[PDB]
């Protein structure tokens, strides 16, 4: 075959991986990975072009990103604007893309039966995109709106500010996102034809020698091979040289600098950065990984430990950060407590002391060896990935590794290279440092403004005395290298499947104190388990005060176990512990082999917990900030929040929590934990490589520990109170209106409540949702350009359900609302006119979506945990509900629309949350006339004036 | 511990 330059050899895979692989290089220079998995419910492809923002023209910031939007909008094999995404939608698929500095990465998934159709529509993006003129004018708004969303986000502000304080002549300085000004307004003024410029960029850079493709389906390797060759050898090779950037964006003048910056949220952070050469080529020994592992360690003797003990910082991130071909960074980043902000010079001193300890001891092979072994285990035992993410990640790394080495390259670690370690470490020095501090205390004391985000800041040289006192960092006896990691798993046996192993979880214990659900894993056979526990207590959430105390206590506990648990996390054993509205959640995941040791430690600490005064004050203060900081979350996130507050029986607001928090004292917290712990019920799912007897053993010990140390006794059945959804009146329409004080965009969520969940009411709603899904995005966003964020779909809470739209926009919510209603009418007309073939396509897509099998253990646990915490316990739900779906008719869906959702439906139940932009006042399809809504004035008054739904009835 | 993409949809 003359279409294929080369077929690759064996692709090194994990032993536990049952998928089959073949790499190849097409004659046009495209790198390919084909993945055959004959069990997959969804097939997938991705293509990654090794070009991005770093190559935008200097006078059209954002071109490559914009180009990336435009490729979705028609090709002239498939000129119909939304052909691609309508096809995926009717065949259970989904798609997305991103632009980074050097890559533009596109990907989809689709039902395994429609790979070729999906793939051929996709391949056209790369042959002849339309860039239609009127679609260009529309979609620049989506881009602009995407920038708008980020403008007031602290992380983007910082990301761009770093760019703006390095070499302005360096392409690292470029603004990558684009916006209406850079894409349309400034180019019109300059006489630039943006259409030509998209085409020119695509023609110059979308070349086959810069592309990798990955394709995953049911087909054999040979068939997938034919498929790829068919669709992609047509791609032109323009022989583009790969952009390289050997000059570091930070030169001499950009070093030994201090930046003091004003954030939007009340946060205090120190960012420390050193410029470093590109380390990518050393991937085999990865000295950057090695140094990050040490500098960023969190266990005893670590730099964090000390800083945290001094009461300076709570969290720390260390290690190498990507730049581009030719440069990288090494960062050490911390949060600051109020003392920490006064002690920045000391924090940095300590950073250098720790570094100097590494210098003094030299590189440690035993450490490198432990990283190597741990990576080897993680790779032997890796979870099977979802196809979409997997094709995308892999398409990205085919640019970096020989075909044969791509599955292994980002895991396996090979030769210890003490010498490269010293070369990197030797770049980590005071003469080489950039310091940034972020804090509201610089408000009014800054003299510079970043040009794209408007970020307020100041820049100063670090004085020579400071650099010198840092260069003299002596050693500090509080810094030691990590001890050997004792959590490393060593028992990997898959216990054989028991005589009466069940396919769904079985209830193997049911006492007053515990309900215990158990299933031995019958699909994955990895030495791993998931242990999930819900602990109910009425005192977790009885009142704002208490709800604050539940939270604080769990934080303080995590803070206290952190040194010990970090090791465990490195060894693939982790946990999650948080307060809920019912009392506490605890989850331990990872290799089964040492789970009981960590589990036991957690329950032991939790029941015998002694609070550190200094810790308590620090964490309380961070939580206070965390509560105020909600004001700077996105308008659409505000709308979802207020709706949850409105529709739930009991819910404390951030204002209520914040008010009640000054009253939380050390002595009341100390009294709170015993009370919290004294009476409990525990519901549990243990799922994994574990046996009935071991499960009982695990549960017994959780109990015996609580019982022993906390004297815990069971709860009454009637004390086990789940909460209700507000029941909306037939034909009611309510609006709650609030303002976001930070973002100059508005948000809205509209909720059409339907009825209690049940087989039929579930599938009516889900099918309608399916039918309107891409039309909603296509109309409200693509056609009308209301905003970058446009979502629609089912809302499920507290046993009830309904259909929701969320949108964020520069347009006022009253307007968004008429548009949604207009769209609903367009949707109705569209269902009346659609063919039976089309309708069954939708049933079929929904069906595939719901039956798609879990690919890893924890996705299967999440399904069961869903059924448990919601107390519906319907483990065979997908089968029942899909059989039922298959029965539904167009006429049915219409009658349901007509009784529940249409504007003059007898049972319409509508609530809208309107969140006004910072700055706003207190052709198209025909919008219908709407009633005067009842304006909600007070959430409590609203909840009280209304009935409450029942709770849903359970199954097993 | 050991150590920015613009998307088409969220
Ligand atoms: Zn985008």
């Amino acid at each position: 075959n003359p279409a294929i330059k080369r077929i690759g050899n064996h692709i090194t895979k994990s032993p536990e991986d049952k998928r089959e692989y073949r790499g190849l290089e097409l004659a046009n220079g495209i790198k390919v990975l084909l993945i055959s998995d004959p069990t997959t419910d969804k097939s997938s492809a991705a293509l990654d072009v090794h070009i991005g923002s770093l190559s935008d023209p200097p006078n059209i910031a954002g071109l490559s990103h914009f180009l990336q939007h435009m490729l979705f909008l028609g090709t002239k094999k498939y000129p119909k604007e939304n052909e691609y995404s309508q096809f995926l939608s009717e065949h259970a698929g989904s798609s997305n893309a991103f632009t980074s500095g050097e890559h533009t990465n596109y990907y989809f998934d689709v039902s395994h039966e429609h790979l070729e159709g999906a793939l051929d529509r996709f391949a056209q993006f790369f042959l002849s995109p339309l860039f239609d003129e009127s679609a260009k004018d529309r979609e620049v708004n989506a881009v602009d709106s995407e920038h708008e969303k980020n403008v007031m986000n602290d992380a983007w502000r910082l990301f761009q500010l770093e760019k703006a304080t390095g070499n302005p002549k360096h392409p690292f300085s470029k603004f990558g996102t684009g916006n209406k000004y850079t894409l349309e307004t400034r180019p019109n003024q300059e006489g630039i034809d943006v259409r030509q410029e998209l085409l020119k960029f695509h023609s110059a850079y979308y070349s086959s020698n810069l592309m990798a493709v990955v394709v995953l389906g049911r087909e054999s390797l040979d068939d997938l091979t034919n498929l790829v060759v068919k669709l992609f050898s047509e791609v032109e090779n323009k022989n583009v040289p790969l952009p390289e950037f050997p000059e570091h964006p930070f030169q001499e003048e950009h070093l030994k600098q201090l930046y003091k910056i004003v954030p939007i949220k009340d946060i205090r952070n120190l960012y420390v950065t050193f410029p470093i050469p590109d380390l990518q080529k050393y991937y085999k020994s990865n000295p950057g990984h090695y140094l990050g592992h040490l500098i960023g360690h969190e266990g005893p003797g670590s730099l964090l430990s000390e800083l945290k003990s001094k009461g300076w910082v709570n969290t720390l991130v260390g290690g190498q950060k990507e730049g581009a071909r030719g440069f990288m960074f090494f960062i050490i980043n911390v949060d600051l407590t109020e003392e920490g902000l006064l002690h920045v010079e000391d924090i940095i001193l300590h950073m250098f002391q720790y570094i100097q300890k590494l210098r003094a001891e030299g590189p440690q092979e035993w450490v490198f060896q432990e990283l190597k072994d741990l990576n080897a285990v993680a790779f032997r035992f890796k979870d099977k990935e979802r196809p979409r993410g997997y094709t995308s990640k892999i398409a990205g790394i085919l640019h970096y590794y020989p075909l044969e080495e791509v599955l292994t390259a980002e895991y396996l670690l090979e030769e210890f290279r003490p010498d490269l370690i010293e070369m990197v470490l030797d770049k980590l020095r005071p003469e080489n440092v950039r310091v940034a501090i972020v804090s509201k205390s610089f408000e009014g004391k800054t003299d510079r403004t970043e040009e794209w985000y408007g970020t307020q800041y100041k820049q100063e040289a670090i004085p020579d005395e400071v650099i010198k006192k840092w260069q003299n960092a002596d050693l500090n006896g509080k810094f030691k290298l990590p001890t050997k990691n004792e959590f490393i798993p060593t028992n990997f046996e898959i216990l054989p499947l028991e005589k009466e192993a069940t396919p769904y979880p079985a209830l193997i214990k049911d006492t007053a104190m515990s309900k215990l659900w158990f299933k031995q894993d019958d699909k994955f056979f990895l030495p791993k388990a998931n242990l999930n526990f819900e602990f109910f207590s009425p005192f977790a959430y009885v009142d704002p005060l208490h709800s604050n105390m539940a939270y604080l206590y769990l934080e303080l506990l995590k803070d206290s176990l952190n040194e010990y648990a970090y090791a465990a996390e490195l060894a693939g054993l982790s946990y999650d512990l948080q307060n809920t509205i019912y009392g506490m959640y605890l989850s331990v995941k990872g290799y089964n082999d040492k789970q009981p040791i960590l589990l036991k430690k957690i329950i032991e600490k939790m029941a015998t917990f002694e609070i550190d005064e200094k810790r308590f004050e620090i964490i309380k203060e961070a939580y206070m900030r965390s509560l105020n900081n909600f004001r700077a979350e996105q308008p659409h996130q505000h709308a979802m929040y207020y709706l949850r507050l409105l529709m739930t029986e009991v819910a404390w607001t951030k204002d209520e929590l914040k008010e009640a928090l000054d009253d939380v004292t050390l002595p009341r917290l100390k009294a709170f934990i015993p009370q919290l712990l004294s009476r409990l019920h525990i519901e549990a799912l243990l799922h994994g490589n574990i046996t009935k007897q071991a499960a009982l053993g695990i549960m017994q010990m959780v109990e015996d520990t609580l019982i022993e140390h906390a004297h815990t006794k069971p709860l009454l059945p009637s004390q086990l109170v789940r909460y209700r959804e507000v029941q909306l009146p037939d034909r009611g329409w309510f609006v709650y209106q609030q303002r976001n004080e930070v973002h100059n965009n508005s948000g809205i969520e509209i909720y059409y409540q339907t009825d209690m969940q049940s087989t039929s009411e579930n599938m009516f709603l889900e099918l309608f949702a399916q039918i309107i899904s891409e039309p909603a995005f296509n109309t409200l966003r693509t056609k009308e350009q209301l905003g970058y964020i446009v979502f629609s779909g089912p809302r499920r809470a507290n046993g009830i359900q309904g259909l929701r739209f969320i949108i964020q926009s520069e347009k006022p919510p009253h307007y968004l609302e008429s548009r949604v209603e207009a769209f609903l009418i367009t949707m109705e007309k569209s269902i009346e006119d659609m063919t039976e073939e089309a309708f069954q396509k939708h049933i079929q897509a929904l069906a595939i979506r719901r039956l798609d099998k879990p690919k890893k253990l924890s996705a299967e646990s999440a399904k069961y945990w869903g059924e448990i915490i919601s107390q519906q316990y319907n483990f065979d739900r997908d089968n029942t509900e899909v059989a039922y779906l298959k029965t539904l008719t167009k006429e049915d869906i219409i009658k349901f629309y007509k009784e529940m959702l249409a504007v003059d439906a007898p049972r319409r139940h509508k609530v809208s949350v309107h969140v006004l932009a910072r700055e706003m006042d207190s052709n198209l399809s025909q919008a219908p006339a709407l009633p005067q809504p009842e304006v909600i004035q007070n959430m409590t008054e609203f909840k009280r004036g209304l009935p409450l739904f029942p709770l849903v009835k359970p199954h097993i | 511990d050991a150590e920015k993409l613009v998307f088409f949809a969220e």
